[PDB]
């Protein structure tokens, strides 16, 4: 399995035998922007299973 | 010409081996194609 890894998450950066199934997170860093037009990243954590 | 295939052989009387032959680039991804990954990834 080549998976993704990373800050901004970029693919392709970590190699896996295993696919892990249990209750864990991965965290990301998300850039959006408002409808006043200001510009604001996020970091943000997404529990999973 | 035939593909002997499964047991161990000795080729008989009248019988050569044959080589096959390949276009170009087949050759390239056959053995790629084992774990190609990060070249599938970009």
């Amino acid at each position: 399995l080549s998976l993704s890894a990373g800050r901004p998450k970029r693919p392709h950066a970590r190699r896996a035998l295993c696919l892990l199934l249990g209750p864990d997170f991965f965290t990301d860093v998300i850039t959006i922007e408002t409808a006043d037009h200001a510009r604001l990243q996020l970091q943000l954590a997404y529990n999973w299973h | 010409v035939r593909a002997v295939i499964g047991s161990t052989y000795m080729l008989t009387q009248d019988e050569v081996l044959w080589e096959k032959e390949l276009p170009p680039g087949v050759e390239e991804l056959l053995n790629k194609g084992q774990d190609p990954l990060a070249d599938r990834g970009e």
